[PDB]
């Protein structure tokens, strides 16, 4: 009969769907058997037909401002730094304050060093520059 | 390069003739308000190293005060540039 | 019957430590197109040594580089140190101290379960060896007479464990009788 | 400059290792608790 | 599924059958059906989805038989979808 082991071996056996070898005889504990059938149901079948999907498997200024994992620079003395040091927009005015303070100096000392140290950070490094010198860089490996 | 091609015809429309220099700096430029000093390529021609810059060089409002830019001869924007598989437990996932 | 089964299992035991181990040895796991001591070419890789074959220098080993998330870090690690498939050797070398001083103290009718512990394990290890190999490899190719060796091992030991079992049984149901 | 510089279903084990990794796991487990009765009614012996 | 995966999965059909024989029947003090051949049958026949017949009734036979249950739940999950 269902002591306390022998029911939850009833009620993991019937989760995974794989049979009994003892059921509930009394009403009460049919219903019981009932529901958890029922649960059981729902949750197994759902489970299989999402399976039928995960089978296998930050893009703005405001993203960025959003991601402070990563951390962001421009050129020391660049018109990316002059136009963050000297900006009235509010979006450049945080970007400016978090280079400044984005210790160490995430600023670096030329283009190319900016997009190594992006190419050579993993994602934890980001640069921001001009829009050609990234259409150059997208376009070419 | 673009800017070298660009020089040339720099220099042809000036008639002029040029060295191709770089900046040492490396850098577009910026100035220290407390040295009072400019870097790379403004610094270059705001103290002489030059006479002149056909070059990715950026106009922007602190340069202009203490040099002279010429007509901007491409516009640009800011830009952001970034770094571009199944769990063990991926089966809990659904 | 009885007194064959002693031997079947000793015979057992010795040939699926010495199937283990040359498969741990040898270097014919993986047939596939890599890169030979430093184009591409067909290579034999081991657990140890991706040797070159078919080339301009064939016969060119070379160790292999098991490094360029956590995870993938501790997945290399326990690749990169086979410590499953040589777990799996000397587990199977302890089964065979155990089976072999059965016939010495034969008295105790208790080292002969160890002796089956011991290789039941052994399989374990060899499975869950064959699954990181496996899965890191993945992070055209096919399987060499190494890796199937290493399979045949698994298969012998688990039979040479439920043999084991099997005497033990036997043993306790003569003393109880 | 820019464009003329131009450079740029089965399933696998790697899928479902967790299960594997769990099923020997516990295989194991199993292993270490029935030795572990084992012991205990081996000392039970009353003596 | 890939190659692979059906050849672990016939090596853990193995070792699963292996181990519910040796965690029933290996204890002195327990002299359960699960003989070798009859826990190689509970065994495929778990992993079918099919009816059962004998039950692991000891701790450990038990914990022997949730992970094959849930391993094969995955598995033909996965099969299916």
């Amino acid at each position: 009969e269902f002591g306390i082991f022998n029911s939850l071996w009833f009620s993991l056996g019937a989760f995974m769907r794989q049979g009994c070898d003892i059921s509930p005889r009394s009403l009460s504990g049919r219903i019981v058997g009932g529901v958890w059938w029922f649960f059981t149901l729902i949750i197994i079948s759902s489970y299989t037909a999402n399976l039928a999907a995960f089978l296998t498997v930050i893009e703005s200024a405001e993203d960025l401002s959003k991601q402070t994992e990563i951390a962001y620079g421009t050129l020391d003395s660049g018109s990316t730094k002059e136009f963050f040091r000297r900006s009235k927009i509010a979006v450049f005015d945080k970007m400016w304050t978090y280079m400044r303070s984005a210790e160490p100096s995430v600023f670096v000392r030329t283009t190319a060093e900016g997009v190594a140290r992006v190419r050579k950070s993993k994602g934890k490094y980001a640069y921001l520059l001009e829009s050609t010198m990234n259409e150059y860089i997208e376009q070419r490996k | 390069g673009y800017c070298v091609d660009l020089a040339a015809e720099i220099a042809k429309h000036c008639g002029f003739k040029y060295k191709l220099t770089i900046v040492g700096d490396g850098k577009y430029g910026a100035r220290d308000a407390d040295t009072k000093i400019w870097n790379g390529m403004v610094g270059e021609l705001v103290y002489g190293k030059a006479d002149i810059a056909i070059a990715p060089l950026t106009i922007t409002l602190v340069r202009e005060e203490v040099i002279d830019f010429s007509k901007p001869f491409m516009s640009l924007g800011i830009s952001i540039m970034i770094k571009k598989k199944p769990g063990v437990f991926s089966f809990l996932d659904p | 019957d009885r007194g064959v089964q002693m031997l079947l299992t000793t015979v057992g035991a010795f040939a699926a430590f010495s199937l283990m181990t040359i498969a741990v040895g040898t270097d014919y796991w993986l047939y596939s197109r890599g890169v030979c001591k430093t184009e591409e070419v067909m290579t034999h890789s081991g657990l140890w040594r991706t040797c070159c074959l078919e080339g301009n220098f064939k016969g060119l080993c070379k160790q292999i580089d098991h490094f360029p998330d956590t995870a993938e870090y501790f997945l290399r690690a326990v690749r990169a140190s086979s410590i499953f498939p040589i777990l799996s050797v000397i587990l199977l070398f302890m089964g065979g101290l155990c089976i072999a001083a059965s016939e010495f103290y034969k008295t105790r009718h208790n080292i002969i379960l160890s002796a089956g512990i011991f290789f039941v394990s052994a399989g374990l290890s060899n499975i869950i060896g064959i699954i990181v190999y496996i899965s890191a490899n993945a992070g055209s190719y096919s399987y060499g007479w190494s890796f199937y060796f290493g399979a045949l091992s698994f298969i012998i030991a688990e039979m040479v464990g439920v043999l084991a079992v099997h005497m033990f049984i036997d043993r306790h149901k003569q003393l109880r009788a | 400059w820019w464009y003329d510089k131009g450079e740029c279903s089965a399933l696998s084990l790697s899928n479902v290792a967790g299960v594997f990794y769990i099923l020997v796991g516990g295989l194991g487990l199993a292993m270490l608790v029935a030795l572990i009765e084992f012991c205990y009614k081996s000392r039970a012996e009353a003596k | 599924l890939a190659y692979e995966i059906w050849m672990c999965i016939v090596f853990a059909y193995i070792g699963v059958s292996v181990v519910l024989f040796l965690v029933s029947r290996f204890s002195p003090y327990e002299w359960n059906e699960f003989g070798i051949f009859n826990s190689l049958w509970f065994s495929l026949g778990a992993f079918m989805r099919q009816g059962c017949d004998i039950s692991p009734r000891s701790l450990s036979g038990r914990i022997v038989g949730g992970v094959w249950w849930f391993f094969t739940l995955i598995i033909i999950s996965s099969y299916t979808a």
